[PDB]
DNA sequence: CTAACCGTAGACCTA
DNA sequence: TGTACAGTGACAAATTATCTGTCGTCGGTG
DNA sequence: CACCGACGACAGATAATTTGTCACTGTACAGGCCCTAGGTCTACGGTTAG
DNA sequence: CTAACCGTAGACCTA
DNA sequence: TGTACAGTGACAAATTATCTGTCGTCGGTG
DNA sequence: CACCGACGACAGATAATTTGTCACTGTACAGGCCCTAGGTCTACGGTTAG
């Protein structure tokens, strides 16, 4: 586990001393030899006895010894050890926590401390900025490492437990998350509203897109519910939406696997859960999934920076122009969005491998023909309160609201458990246990 | 006037056509031989697609110098037993004479090839003057000559012993072998190449993990290798004026057969293809102008 | 206005041409000349006939015909008219307004008007972006054009209305704006506050420093206000900031320049400018005045970034740090702020010229021994308000509260104007006019 | 055998000592002078600082060659009328033949001292062999000298007329005058500056102004100048091997006289040690330590 | 006098 | 002619590890 | 015994390396990230029944 | 029925 | 082994302005 | 009249320049700037006096 330097390409000195050697390396008469060193000696014009050093010295380093030796003081200071150090151990606290050093900064302590000590000879500024010149430098490599990522084929992902969960096949294992549009928009008078959130699921097996929405909703778990919807159920556009290709993707994942924000860990999505039958799981770091995250930026470099109203990625490069050219509607911006996705971005190959588009690599790769869920039976996205008691006469307390319909006068006192749906509260579906069993009994109505 | 006294270099375009992988047709290859001619023994090959200029003989003479130990799927029944450094190396006209230097021997400037014609190359498949012959297939063939037949013959200069037996014959000593690494003066190289966290390189569209490579994430390195199996490649720090060794690095993800130089190329490009041909037709296109319009 | 191209210093081959040239210019027997051809010929290894080209060619290039002619086809395109316009055209329009063109966005159209046109051959991506090359270019420079400044000991600054104003002496022009401190403070209980705003007022003649104020309180005319105060009246410290030197700066501007914001164009400082008898400017644009908003950037350099709590420079530095680092109070921070200026700051080389400190330029300027302006005469930093009517029995309305005082129901009916401290307004002071004359009457008691 | 048939080249040390524009002592001061070897006449000079190593000769032959027109400044009598390339230019052992090859004579590598000596410099303030003489002060005895004694002296070799009247009598023809800017190979230079805003430059802390230079804000140019006067500076536009000229521009914010190189110089050093005085002896020291106390 | 109970509101955490 | 401090090329001076002679000594050879 | 090659003790000369000095130029100062919308989890004055 | 009058509040601009 | 598209070195192929011969013609000279 | 130097009409060879192809690598995706505190300027339901 050792040597073998080998040198670099030769000089033109060396290329010259390097012919003397070949003739001097081989013995013969002694007195020839002899005459050889003269030789030798005139073709490099320098004295009878240097030769017998080169010669010597390719004897032992090769081709090594004919390039010339560094001054072996390389990287050394001349300044006094006490002063090497205290430079060094004084940037290393001028950083720790919240504050920032200048080098320029540590000079100025060095000479105070000098005149501390009364020494006339403390290093200068300049020297100052090469003692921490390779310290400076290393964190400009340090910040920069470029992660090889996975070869293809196979993969996994890590949760907050510490588990591997294997990604096998299309529709195993979903991602969702959130993000702002670089776009701002305008009503259908010209009047602008704030630039609207988009929320995507994407397929994990194959990178494909499984359903989008986007709007002025702030993030909840109402708006993940609707994200699902769309993302599960069969899809279909009318021919406003110029489209070329169907968007033919739905089913139901086994896992989903999102971020630990409070839109994903509430009892509303835990509910959906248990009722579709798949298991959520947590990101350990954001660097942990990357493939959710991702396509974002795809999306701001080939769709939404030709578009009127683009602000930027930062604050510091938002176009001033930004606030004044907006003239897209919600409506507008979506219909581009979805023709976008549809014809171009799922048209796509994969990036990992082959030739397979996205569309193609998540068909060939699900296991069996989905079965459509039906419509009717999203209504399991509804949220549940795990209780409210009925009344005597058959009334039972909600939202400051009292619900009444048939059969409940005769179950009073009874804990009951409500489904209802957030954007509109006119009627109540009242379930009540039943060995356990949540069982259907009436539809109230406010 | 003794074995291994001088050695000499020969080359040729060969004509016989060579298939690809996926059965695509390639050009004729180039072989470059060394030969000791004391005996007219043959010490080393080299068979591939680069011309012999410069680059090739280099690769030929470390095949020449170092031991050979060919494995059971060439089908040897005898022994390739030559190895060492020779007094006087002759090739066909600097570098070429630094690594004589850093070696030991003494490099000159300026014909088995009518024995391969009848005896080999003239009955392959492919053969100029339909079929398919891989390269691989094709070395496999040459040394199944050279190790069992030409090298096992007695010349008409001799009539008493073969040419290797000569060759044995005329050693005024024992060799003893060289350990590689000093050899390193002749693998091809790649100039610069970046070391990924956790000490990975890129070549070719494989990924290779170093031995220990790790603490160096982020620096630039070297690399050098054999084309003949590019499975380990030998990475080297760059110091002023030497290149120092500094690790070895195995690939990773690949099929546990060998791979060679020309094969890794011929995979990729076999997928560019096929990227390029679904394309998009009115689709992107279309997409594009209609997104302008609206705008508009 | 032409001529006089001058040759680069000449490579090997044309120095050898150089030796050449130098023997067949010379005119001597015709035969002999024959001689120098033929031996030209045999030097150079080329024709007999190339070096009476050479030579002639010499005579009219001097050295410039010595050097390579280049192939004078560099930078020409080898595609189309048609294309290099439109690619051109393309990208103009592409950035034109608020949203952004990628080159990549560009080749692409590119090719798709390939296919309406029905060319087989459009501009490759590679071409687009070499086209496209010089247009990328020119930008960074136009974007970073480094301005001059002036040479020194003399200069004068615009207003709005176009007009030069000289800057001649100390106290003749003074600047004030406002700025965040990129510091977090916490209370004496360790309770996070929001940082800070810093207003400066600075002396336009010597750059010197001339009072400054720091706090919670957003910019306002009141702020101005006790800026002025602090930069007008005499300046004293306690011996606990740990002082060397006084801060020596005292006087009155005769010219008010600063920005256009609501706080400086109120009627509030119209009055204080009428009653302490200076005018007030306002900029062009922000690169006008750039002597007031420059030693922000000194402060954070060598002051602020080296406290706990530093919060960067913009929201793309910010250390992540920031939040639970900070310790200090605004009362710390203002004695360091103090001791700072007063024996560093105030102490530098005029940055501009000579052998002159900030604080020794300001007191060289200045034309005559200022006099302390009495504190109590500062009264007229007070709002005043045009009127309020004075009601039967002499109290007067204000602010949801009435005052009564001596004199006031002998003046009933006359409109009177009010001069209050906006921080505590328990006491009225009551003018009226004789004579368009404000003349004061009496103290009315809330 | 007639005037301007060969120019001869010669240089020394000059041992008298000068003295700054704030009274600072200066080191010795080196001269090169240009002579007509057909009548001995004094063709050109160079006096400054400078070792006569590659420079200097390259300016000295430029004066040489260019009409003279001296100032009121100089009180000269006589006219110092040469101008015009020689035959032969000889000098005290590239580029020196470069000048010679693009302007048109012959150069050669390899004594009016004796005379400056005995006639003028052994009889001026600051003689090394207390007194005080600035480097214009000194260029200007020595001009006065060349023009009005030395060029008008009779020579014990010729007896009938002057160095300068057998220079005039020698001449076979009427020499014609070069446009200047055919002279731009000898003008030191810098290498690299950036136009701003408006089009100026800055050299030696001084601001300059350019002719339709504004149109580069920007760019890189690099300037040539006379270091005896910095007031106008050569602009140009740097071409693939050549250095092709832009235009001129004028210095700012200076006095009206004339401004030579060492005086710049001069006066920016006294600026630099002026400033390395004022220090901060407990001032900043005192404060530094103090912030981080208190921060603790 | 004493105990049980759904709707507002506050503390806290996270993207 | 917007502004002033931190960082950076280009070069001179001081210190030193390393190369060069000249000579002496030991070993191999005639 | 004498001549030539290899090695060393020693002194002296020499470029390589580091340190210090000086003039020319890039870039932030120009109101600005701690705030906001969810969710869980729990406390609770008021209300009602015994 | 009719006219005059200080304190809240809204529209708008800027750093 | 987080991710996938825009931008970039290194090199081969096609097109062309420009350099090189060989010869013919005109002018200067012997 | 014959020999040598300068110029040109012409064809042919040749590197310079541009264009196209392919493999290796930097960097944003990771909730996030339209909101906020002043001031001027004016409208105004309610209140009060005639
Ligand atoms: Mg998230
Ligand atoms: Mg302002």
């Amino acid at each position: 586990l050792e040597k073998n330097v080998i040198a670099t390409q030769l000089s033109e000195e060396a290329q010259v001393k390097l012919e003397v050697i070949q003739s001097l390396l081989e013995p013969c008469d002694r007195t020839t030899y002899g005459q050889k060193l003269r030789e030798a000696a005139e073709k490099l014009n320098v004295s009878l006895r240097t030769v017998q050093r080169l010669v010597k010295n390719w004897e032992q380093d090769g081709l090594v010894g004919l390039t010339q030796t560094s001054r072996a003081d390389k990287g050394k200071h001349r300044i006094g050890e006490f002063w090497e150090n205290f430079i060094t151990k004084t940037y290393k606290e001028g950083n720790k926590g919240s504050k920032r050093m200048t080098p320029k900064q540590v000079a100025l302590r060095v000479e105070a401390k000098a005149r501390e000590l009364k020494d006339s000879k403390p290093p200068n500024y300049k020297t100052v900025l090469r003692v921490l010149a390779p310290i400076l430098e290393k964190q400009q490599k340090a910040k920069s490492i470029r992660s090889p990522g996975w070869r293809g084929t196979t993969l996994s992902v890590k949760t907050r437990e510490g588990k591997d969960l294997s990604v096998d096949y299309s529709n195993h294992v979903w991602q969702c998350d959130h993000t702002r549009v670089d776009v701002l928009l305008v009503d259908q008078h010209g009047e602008i509203l704030s630039r609207p959130w988009l929320t995507t699921v994407i397929d994990t097996y194959s990178r494909c897109i499984m359903g989008i929405n986007l709007g002025f909703d702030a993030p909840s778990s109402g708006v993940v519910a609707l994200a699902l919807r769309h993302a599960i159920l069969p899809k279909r556009y009318g021919s406003e939406y110029k489209l070329h290709c169907e968007w033919g993707t739905y089913g139901k994942p086994e896992h989903f696997y999102t971020d630990g924000g409070k839109d994903f860990r509430s009892n509303h999505l835990s509910q959906i859960g248990a009722q579709l039958g798949f298991v959520c799981h947590l990101r350990d770091r954001p660097s942990e999934g990357g493939v959710v995250e991702r396509p974002f930026k795809t999306l701001n470099d080939q769709l939404f920076s030709t578009l009127p109203g683009y602000t930027g990625s930062n604050v510091q490069e938002r176009p001033e122009d930004a606030e004044k050219d907006a003239r897209l509607t919600l409506r507008e911006l979506e219909q581009l969005l979805v023709r976008y996705i549809v014809d171009r971005y799922n048209q796509s190959i994969d990036a990992r491998m082959g030739d397979q588009t996205r569309f193609e690599r998540w068909e060939a790769g699900l296991p069996t023909v989905p079965v459509p869920i039906p419509e009717r039976d999203l209504d399991i996205c509804l949220m549940k309160q795990s209780r409210r008691t009925v009344q005597r006469g058959g009334c039972l307390q909600f939202q400051n609201l009292m619900y009444r319909g048939e059969y409940l006068a005769g179950y009073a006192g009874e804990t009951v458990n409500l489904r209802f749906d957030p954007r509109d509260i006119t009627t109540i579906l009242v379930y009540r246990q039943e060995n356990n069993q949540e069982v259907f009994l009436t539809r109230a109505h406010a | 006037d003794y074995s291994n006294h001088v050695w000499q270099c020969d080359h040729t375009r060969v004509d016989v056509l060579l298939v690809d992988q996926h059965g695509e047709i390639l050009s004729r290859p180039w072989l470059t031989t060394v030969i000791d001619t004391y005996s007219r023994c043959i010490m080393g090959i080299n068979l591939g697609f680069d011309a012999p200029s410069s680059g090739v003989v280099a690769l030929a003479l470390r095949h020449a110098i170092l031991p050979k130990r060919y494995g059971s799927e060439y089908k040897l029944h005898c022994e390739w037993g030559t190895y060492g450094k020779p007094e006087h190396f002759y090739t066909d006209g600097n570098h070429l004479s630094q690594i004589g230097a850093q070696l030991g021997f003494v490099c000159h400037l300026r014909r088995p090839f009518k024995t391969l014609n009848d005896q080999l190359f003239s009955t392959l498949p492919g053969y100029t003057g339909d079929a398919r012959l891989t390269l691989r297939e094709l070395e496999q063939l040459l040394v199944r000559y050279i190790v069992d037949r030409y090298n096992q013959s007695i010349d008409a200069r001799m009539g008493d012993q073969t040419r290797f037996e000569r060759w044995e014959a005329g050693l005024p000593t024992v060799p003893v072998p060289i350990p590689e690494r000093d050899l390193d003066i002749c693998l091809m190289k790649q100039s610069r190449r970046t070391v990924q966290r956790g000490g990975c390189l890129q070549f070719q569209n494989l990924m290779y993990r170093g031995e220990y490579l790790a603490g160096y994430a982020g620096e630039t390195v070297n690399l050098r290798f054999d084309p003949r199996d590019i499975t380990t490649i030998l990475v080297y720090r760059q110091e002023n004026n030497q290149e120092v060794f500094l690790t070895r690095a195995h690939a990773q993800g690949l099929e546990t057969e060998q791979l060679a130089l020309d094969e890794a190329e011929a995979a990729s490009r076999r997928l560019r293809t096929a990227g390029k041909t679904i394309s998009n037709q009115s689709l992107l296109q279309e997409v594009v102008d209609r997104d302008a319009l609206v705008a508009t």
